[PDB]
């Protein structure tokens, strides 16, 4: 499909702008500490992701913003549209069975 | 007695220091039927007892093949058999697509080893409950991998796995020196004679129940069965 | 010892089995259904010839001298290989269960020339609340303490704990647990101190010993079970000694001939070739 | 233990779990539905005339599509999220395939859908049992059966829920061509089915009547009534 | 890559009775400028293979890292086994097509060198992922140079000897320095035989300049 | 968790005691208790000194790796008791957090925030089911522009309390009582005073008199910020004055 | 006694013990002794690798790995656990020599080593891994340099050390060994009188004694002992083990 | 900028028989106004059965080539037996329109037995689609190799002609004679040909000299 295609030259970058973050500190420490570091933290965020609300609803992550350092730091991702105020939202049944990988 | 809370899982060491998880996928593959490699100086011979669920039921196969010039003896779990075996395809089609050259054996079956070391350590997966019992040739010449449910891997001139296989390894370890220097037929031979030794003393051995699998240096892996196993059980001495 | 999800509370389980007693400490309801699962694992003892119900015990409805009794597939296949061809054997009474574990039947035998010897082939499993059951059926509740009573069973290397690991062991071994009465040579290596039986064969010795008659039990530990000819062959020996001695008679070959007919009509595993 | 885990085996081969949404199901209110020539009727057994209460809100029988419709016996909440869900599919169906849906799609869906939530111990059965009836493409009249377990079935006509056997025996001691032939014969045979369901009737009767061509819709009370005063009038002349 | 940047002149491999003889020049020119005149364009990639890149010199350079990297890893496994320089040939053939369908290729050309079970071994891989084998090659401008002499000589003599073989590539680099703005005077002869790989130091040509007084 | 959350009270994390302790936390302390060793920090108004004691247990073993004292910048350095691999841990955490904090805000970053960064790591590992605890104490000194030497401890629960005079290890109460006695008598707390301080507090808590091999010093000054480890022969000075007074 | 609290990594004893890492470190004395000794050319390894049959071709189941060109690794404990961890100590070498542009220290390897199998044991997904390993390498800056990694995660430097069943009895002959005075070729002599001495011929049928070295004599780069140097290093354990 | 394909030459051609099917073409493998090498054949043998030739950019050839080979290791084990020549046709058709937007510059004619015996010839296009003929010519020179095999081996715009069947020797004179004319009049042609001769006993793989450039 032409949405693959990025919009904007900047629309892709900035859409997966935690994502590369993680991916940059995670090829940091394993270039310098070891892969112990990246690994290590690889599991701590799957571990505090796994526990929360479910997709219809929500989620603060406040254990994962504290794990990656975000919890006093505010970019533009956090003000200009809130999650919480989505105006879109699906079945909940829907969402669940899509995040399990059913769909 | 005490081993009960430390049994259920893999992940749980027990006080003595050994998980038995991985026992007890050596007990599944213990459990399986018997199967006999050994290599000449230029071949390297798989021979294989198939077995039948009912006599309606044809042999259930146990030689399968891998590349052009590696094969396996099924041993234990099917299901993780076939699993293994794909792995092994897709590893040898991956090496003759980016080098274009054979895989050789022993990096096939380091990368076998990690693949089944992965689960043992890792929680809500088992080990691989399958032995296999890998014949190929390679620059260095013919080679006899033993592969146990267990990631860990053994180099062999001569190894039989599953049930009843004492009395196979015993012989096999009786002739060594034989087998390194002797003729394909012979090679072949002794290895059938090492299964009839797995077979009970009333039992005989049939091309119906008789699986060769062959690769030597100008010769690629083929598997013979029936008729194709009759030429090498013709001759055979009596037990 | 669910973990179902992440925070699910998983509890260790007792090898006593108390969580078992703990969670059972009625409605009608209940009571009801729990009453037609007893009545429905209860063992019924009853002949398949002239369908006449067996209320009263085996013992006690005939008198009997030797009593051997075969659990599992390969002692059963043994006794009918060795003893069935050497004389004559009809069917008296049949024990019939259901379990959840589980050609599952437990048939009984007497020899025509003499009725005091008797047999059973008890191919099927009993739950660990029916053996008594089944001893309260068949030798009811009087004794004879007069009876020679050879039981036979199979059982794995792994359930053998010795300081050498079960692969290291010679798998076509067997061994012997003879009663205080039972004085006779028991021809094999007794049972190691920590070993236990926990079964049928249990059941049976413990009555012995408990009522005073003399009996004796023989574990055949093997690493296969389906039917094997080598379990057979390391059963032999049982027959080689007295008490079996004279109901088999003089002609090794056609048992021979006829083991392997057990064994050829058998069932292999699909899950492992 | 055994029973505890949906994806666990019992020894002697059963999940458990299933069979304990059957019995969910079966402590719901019986529903009845027969099939009939060019008609199909769907009768559910209100449990208790609950005053002060709007029966609009609490209505077990719904209509899938114009073509289709579906009574439930069981969890309410689970029966809402699969009519929900077989809406949505068969305005799907009809998008893709542009063509009315089947019964038998719908069916299919539903069973399929039931199946998938029995698959993983994650997540839990639907403790509903379903009957779609309705008209295919070329108006052939067809009723169905689902089970929590994910299982579907084609009947002349059945019953779910608490006394779906004496129900179900009374359907087949009393189902006849001639009843089939008649509209208001199977509207009184479905009467006289939940009648025998629940003694006392009446106001308790939620009947709903498909045809040949026509939308589904639910008889009010006076002529699930007036069916009763009928029936009342067959038994007094015998 | 997308801009060539430091790029290299050419390459010219030939093979002989016994291994191959490969040659570059030891220039890496920015645009025109000469900028890196010590800069060696020939790797040693194991004891029976060699090579030699002429383009991007970041990209030969992170090739020579990989390819270093998998020898290294390849050695410490010790199971008796060597990349023979077939395999090395058909890797980079197979890396080189990706990053291009990628639409991030390597901007180098590539020569092959090797000798082993006595057999001489000649590759030439592209940018794109054109790979052969020749008895005689050149990149860039050798191609069109150098690579008439090599030819001609060749198919006179279908087999030539070590020494027969460095005098043609010495001459084919007097001819390439004549005739190339982006060659340099200094190049690098890298042998590889029975013995192993051997790379020569920096050499120069012997110019001639007589037409220039001619006229 | 993966495996599963535990039964007991005391057995799981997570779950609260019917006071609402958490049960975990306090065998992390224990933890802490069984590394074996013992550390004293001593803050003056000149320089933080950290002293523990070092055994090396067989001769065979490197008494050079043998050490507890790791430097997390070039100005902050920090003395670990407890579990080795989980001090470890916990070192090379600190370090990547000080070199992000000196990449991001362009200065170096003080010791509280380290430890305040330290703690709540503590803390989100106290919270989840998955983790565990880190069985082992964070002391951290060093040198703050205004406000001058600063010693932090950092625990398992999450705790970033600062000091003056920081202790922990099998006697960090009898440590912890001496130090008091000491700091209600304000000396000057000069830089050789506050070694002293602390080498024999730590001595007259395990009762034994280290001799240059036995402890392992680390000192940092207002005059020389950089984190410097006290070389064998400066600690047997040091020793060779209490000796004489 | 932690009888409720050794079922997972991730559960501290009433005593602060977590027990799990003390039974993978109980599975690691399960196995036969390795023993390495470091000198002042270079480190020289040692295992005492039992042979389970005859059938097994020589060098099945090597217990030596050379993780790279100038570092050596003797492990003990579960084999396939050694090998993922050999793995790993490549992978990591790889990447400091792509990375950095030079080999990597053998300081700086043990570390991350050790710091991978601690995250190992720090979670309950995972189960702590149940070997030991010794890193040694030889450089001309950085010297002879000897590591050992338990498994609960430590890297501490050696002289020389032993893992495996006689643990005890190789560190007292290493003990009473003067290695800081003697070259490789003594070295490697008492390495294998050592093997020797703690080998318990009636436990333990049979052995191959496996001899890998780093030092100066191979210019810095690990690799196995000769076959005529190691004949001539267990001719001297018979003769010492003889008297 | 950065175009990914080139034009490497190459004409292949194929011809069907009763029974044998030939699979010919030429060794030039030349880029830009330069030849690469002269000794490159473009018919690669897939099975006892089949063979392909492969013309165009050459980096595509040699991917698409091992692709194929992989592809039937795969199907032989898993199905345990050869791929047939429609199979490969069906399966190639497949892999080229799967990278449809990036096609493969590869002109493609697959020549072998069938399962009767009897000679197929299957034609490719880049995108992928395919049809099975008695005769085709690919690459650069296929145009003018195409009239020939037209006039003489489909008999067309001949009147009051025997439509004689062709037999082995004379497919290969006029294989020959038509690759002679390639090499005569298009440049990218010449050197040698390579003819692979598919027929019930084997392949058989025959090299004749053409002039060069």
């Amino acid at each position: 499909k032409n949405e693959l295609l990025p919009s904007h030259p900047l629309e892709l970058s900035e859409k997966n702008f935690q994502l590369n973050q993680d991916k940059m500190n995670f090829s940091t420490l394993r270039n310098i500490q070891g892969l112990f570091a990246p690994l290590k933290l690889q599991m701590e965020f799957k571990a505090v992701q796994q526990v929360q609300r479910l997709p219809f609803l929500s989620s603060s992550n406040l254990s994962l913003d504290v794990l990656r350092g975000n919890d006093e730091t505010i970019g533009f991702e956090d003000i200009l549209n809130d999650p919480s105020q989505s105006e879109v939202m699906g079945e909940p049944h829907l969402m669940v069975e899509y995040k399990l990988g059913l769909l | 007695m005490f081993r009960n809370q430390y049994d259920n899982d893999v992940t749980v060491w027990s006080p003595q220091g050994r998980i038995h998880q991985i026992e007890y996928a050596m007990e599944a593959v213990k459990q399986g039927s018997a199967t006999v490699g050994l290599k000449s100086k230029t071949h390297a011979v798989l021979v294989a007892l198939k077995r039948a669920q009912s006599e309606l039921a044809a042999h259930q196969k146990k030689i399968l093949h891998v590349d052009n010039h590696i094969g396996i003896s099924i041993a234990g779990l099917t299901a993780d058999a076939r699993l293994l075996c794909n792995f092994m395809r897709q590893e040898c089609l991956d090496s003759r697509f980016v080098f274009d050259r054979p895989l050789p054996v022993s990096r096939l079956v380091s990368l076998i080893g990690s693949k089944t070391q992965i689960p043992t350590q890792r929680y809500g997966r088992r080990p691989y409950g399958v032995g296999l019992l890998i014949a190929g040739y390679d620059d260095m010449g013919p080679h006899i991998f033993q592969t146990c449910p267990s990631a860990n891997y053994f180099d062999c001139r001569a190894m039989s796995i599953g049930a009843r296989s004492q009395s196979a390894r015993t012989y096999l370890e009786r002739h060594m020196s034989e087998f390194m220097e002797c003729n394909l037929n012979e090679l072949v031979k002794h290895g059938l004679r090492a299964l009839r030794e797995t077979l009970p003393a009333e039992q005989d051995l049939t091309t119906k129940n008789v699986s060769i699998g062959i690769v030597g240096k100008d010769l690629e892996f083929t598997i013979y069965d029936d008729d194709d196993v009759s030429p090498f059980l013709e001759g055979l001495e009596e037990r | 010892m669910a973990a179902t999800f992440f925070g699910e509370v998983v509890k260790a389980p007792c090898r006593a089995g108390t969580e078992d007693e703990e969670e059972e400490e009625e409605t009608p309801e209940d009571r009801e259904v729990r009453l037609q699962l007893a009545r429905k694992r209860e063992v019924r003892l009853l002949r398949r010839q002239t369908k006449t119900s067996l209320e009263v015990s085996l013992l006690e409805k005939y008198p009997c001298s030797k009593f051997i009794i075969a659990i599992g597939n390969n002692a059963v296949a043994f006794l009918s290989s060795f003893v069935m061809n050497s004389g004559v054997w009809e069917e008296v009474g049949c024990a019939k269960l259901w379990n959840e574990w589980c050609e599952a039947f437990c048939v009984f035998y007497h020899l025509k020339s003499n009725p005091s010897v008797f047999l059973c082939q008890c191919s099927c499993y009993v739950a660990e609340d029916q053996q008594y059951q089944w001893l309260e059926k068949v030798f009811g509740s009087c004794p004879r303490k007069n009876m020679q009573i050879t039981i036979l069973t199979c059982r794995h290397v792994t359930d053998y704990k010795t300081s050498e690991s079960t692969g290291s062991l010679p798998s076509p071994f067997l061994r012997a647990l003879k009663t205080q009465n039972f004085k006779d040579s028991a021809c094999c290596p007794l049972l190691e101190q920590p070993n236990i039986v926990h079964d049928l064969p249990a059941a049976v010795l413990s009555y012995c010993q408990v009522w005073k008659i003399p009996a004796i039990l023989y574990l055949c530990y093997t690493d296969v079970m389906k039917l094997d000819l080598i379990t057979v062959e390391a059963f032999k020996p049982i027959l080689s000694t007295r008490s079996l001695k004279g109901l088999v008679k003089n002609i090794p070959q056609s048992t021979e001939i006829l083991k392997k007919l057990m064994t050829t009509n058998e069932i292999q595993s699909n899950i492992y070739t | 233990s055994y029973d505890r885990a949906i994806t666990v085996f019992s020894p002697d081969g059963h999940l458990f779990q299933v069979e304990y949404a059957q019995e969910a199901v079966k402590k719901g209110s019986t529903a009845v539905g027969v099939r009939g020539r060019d008609i199909v009727v769907l009768g559910v057994e209100k449990k208790s005339v609950a005053k002060l209460q709007d029966e609009r809100t609490v209505r077990k029988i719904c209509a899938l599509d114009d073509n289709v419709c579906m009574a439930f016996a069981g969890l309410t909440a689970d029966a809402r999220i699969v009519i929900n869900r077989a809406r949505v599919e068969c305005q799907s169906h009809r998008l893709t395939v542009e063509d009315p849906v089947t019964v038998e799609y719908i069916t299919r869906y539903i069973a399929s859908l039931k199946q998938r939530y029995t698959q993983s111990n994650g997540r839990r059965p639907f403790g509903i049992s379903a009957l779609i009836v309705g008209f295919d493409f070329d108006g052939t009249p067809r009723l169905y059966q689902t089970d929590p377990s994910g299982t579907y079935h084609a009947w002349k006509a059945n019953a779910i829920g608490r006394g779906a056997k004496s129900v179900r025996e009374f359907l087949e001691k009393n189902y006849t061509d001639e009843a089939i032939e008649t509209d208001d014969l199977t509207i009184k045979l479905v009467i006289k089915a939940l009648l025998e369901v629940v003694q006392s009737g009446g106001k308790n009767i939620e009947l709903a009547v498909m045809r040949r061509d026509q939308s589904l819709k639910i008889l009010n009370p006076e002529e699930i009534e007036k069916y009763v005063a009928e029936i009342e009038k067959e038994k007094e002349e015998n | 890559t997308q801009n060539p940047m430091v790029t290299g002149t050419s390459v010219l491999g030939v093979k002989f009775e016994g291994g191959v003889v490969i040659a570059a020049d030891m220039l890496g020119s920015y645009g025109s400028l000469a900028r890196f005149r010590n800069i060696s364009r020939i790797m040693r990639v194991n004891n029976s293979t060699m090579l030699g890149a002429s383009g991007d010199y970041a990209d030969f350079q992170y090739l020579k890292q990989v390819l270093g990297q998998m020898v290294i890893d390849e050695e410490l496994l010790g199971d008796g086994h060597s990349y023979s320089p077939r395999a090395i040939h058909s890797w980079l053939t197979r890396a080189m097509y990706s990053r291009r369908s990628k639409m991030n290729p390597l901007w180098n050309t590539m020569v092959i060198g090797g000798y082993a079970d006595g057999e001489s071994f000649l590759g030439y891989v592209d940018m794109l992922g054109v790979a052969y084998e020749a008895p005689s090659l050149a990149t860039g401008y050798g191609a069109y140079l150098a690579q008439p002499l090599l030819r001609e000589v060749l198919e006179k003599q279908p087999v030539l000897s070590q020494t027969e073989a460095r005098d043609l590539v010495e001459r084919c680099m007097r001819v390439l320095y004549y005739r190339d703005a982006r060659s340099y005077n200094r190049f690098q002869i890298a042998t590889v035989t029975e013995k192993g790989v051997e790379i020569e130091g920096p050499l120069s040509t012997e110019t001639n300049w007589d037409i220039a007084h001619m006229i | 968790m993966s495996r599963g959350s535990s039964a007991g009270f005391d057995r799981h994390i997570t779950i609260f005691s019917p006071e609402g302790r958490l049960y975990q936390v306090e065998y992390a302390f224990k933890a802490i208790n069984q590394g074996g060793l013992t550390s004293v920090a001593v803050r003056g108004k000149d320089c933080a000194v950290i002293v523990t004691q070092k055994k090396v247990p067989d001769k065979l073993l490197d008494s050079s790796t043998v050490t507890h004292l790791f430097k997390i910048t070039e100005n902050i350095g920090c003395v670990m008791t407890g579990m080795t691999a989980d001090s470890r841990s916990q070192v090379q955490r600190a370090r990547y957090e000080a070199a992000n904090w000196k990449y991001k805000y362009g200065y170096e970053i003080p010791v509280d925030m380290l430890c305040k960064r330290i703690a709540d790591i503590s803390q989100v590992y106290t919270q989840n089911a998955e983790m565990r605890p880190l069985g082992c104490c964070m002391i951290l000194i060093g040198i703050d522009e205004e406000q001058g030497p600063q010693v932090y401890k950092c625990d398992p629960a999450g705790y970033y309390c600062g000091f003056k005079a920081t202790a922990a290890g099998v006697k960090q109460t009898e440590s912890t009582s001496f130090l008091e006695k000491k700091v209600k008598k304000k000396f000057d707390w000069t830089f050789e005073q506050t070694v002293e301080t602390a080498i024999t507090c730590l001595s007259t808590v395990l009762s034994i008199d280290f001799k240059p091999s036995e402890i392992e010093v680390g000192v940092v000054t207002v005059e020389n910020p950089k984190f410097r480890i006290l070389t064998e022969a400066e600690i047997d000075a040091h020793l060779v004055a209490l000796a004489e007074r | 006694i932690g009888t409720g609290y050794d079922l997972s990594a991730s559960t501290f004893s009433p005593d602060g013990r977590v027990f799990q890492v003390e039974y993978a470190m109980k599975a690691v004395e399960n196995s036969s002794t390795a023993i390495g000794i470091r000198c002042k050319d270079g480190v020289v390894f040692g295992v005492e690798k039992l042979v389970l049959s005859k059938l097994y071709e020589e060098g099945s189941n090597k217990r030596l790995f050379n993780v790279d060109r100038h570092v050596g690794m003797a492990v003990a404990g579960l084999l396939a656990d050694a090998r993922s961890l050999a793995d790993i100590a490549r992978e990591e070498a790889s990447n400091f020599r792509s990375n950095f542009g030079y080999n990597i220290p053998l300081k700086h390897l043990a570390d991350r080593v050790a710091m991978y199998v601690h995250a190992y044991t720090l979670y309950s997904a995972v189960r702590p891994f149940g070997c030991s390993f010794m890193l040694g390498s030889y450089s001309v800056n950085d010297g002879a340099q000897l590591y050992m990694i338990d498994p609960s995660g430590v890297s501490y430097g050696y002289w020389g050390c032993a893992i495996g069943k006689a643990r005890q009895a190789a560190k007292t002959e290493i003990e009473k060994l003067q290695m800081k005075e003697m070259t490789c070729r003594d070295i490697v002599k008492e390495v294998a009188k050592i093997i020797y001495i703690v080998h318990d011929e009636v436990k333990d049928k049979a052995f191959e004694l496996e001899l890998s070295w780093v030092g100066e004599l191979t210019n810095g780069r690990h690799e196995i002992v000769p076959k005529d140097i190691r004949e001539e290093a267990e001719k001297y354990a018979k003769e010492s083990l003889k008297e | 900028r950065f175009s990914p394909y080139v034009f490497n030459g190459g004409t292949i051609l194929a011809i069907a028989g009763e029974d044998f099917a030939i699979v010919a073409s030429d060794t030039r493998l030349s880029e830009g106004f330069s030849i690469h090498t002269r000794d490159s054949p473009k018919c690669y043998k897939l099975t006892d059965k089949t063979v392909i030739g492969c013309s165009g950019f050459h980096g595509d050839c040699l991917t698409l080539t091992k692709i194929i080979e992989a592809r039937l290791k795969m199907y032989k084990h898993s199905n345990n037996k050869a791929m047939t020549t429609g199979a490969i046709a069906a399966m190639l058709s497949t892999i080229l329109y799967s990278r449809r937007f990036f096609p493969y510059y590869v002109y493609n004619i697959i020549g072998g037995l069938d399962e009767e015996g009897k000679g197929a010839v299957y034609s490719f296009d880049p995108v992928g689609s395919y049809q099975r003929d008695s005769f085709k010519a690919g690459g650069s020179a296929s145009a003018m190799l195409q009239p020939l095999l037209d006039n003489q081996v489909g008999f067309k715009n001949m009147q009051n002609v025997e439509h004689v069947p062709l037999s082995l020797d004379r497919a290969m004179r006029l294989v020959k004679d038509v690759f002679i004319s390639a090499a005569e009049r298009d440049v990218y042609t010449g050197d040698a040909l390579r003819i692979c001769i598919v027929t019930k006993e084997g392949i058989r793989e025959e090299t004749v000299s053409l002039r060069k450039d």
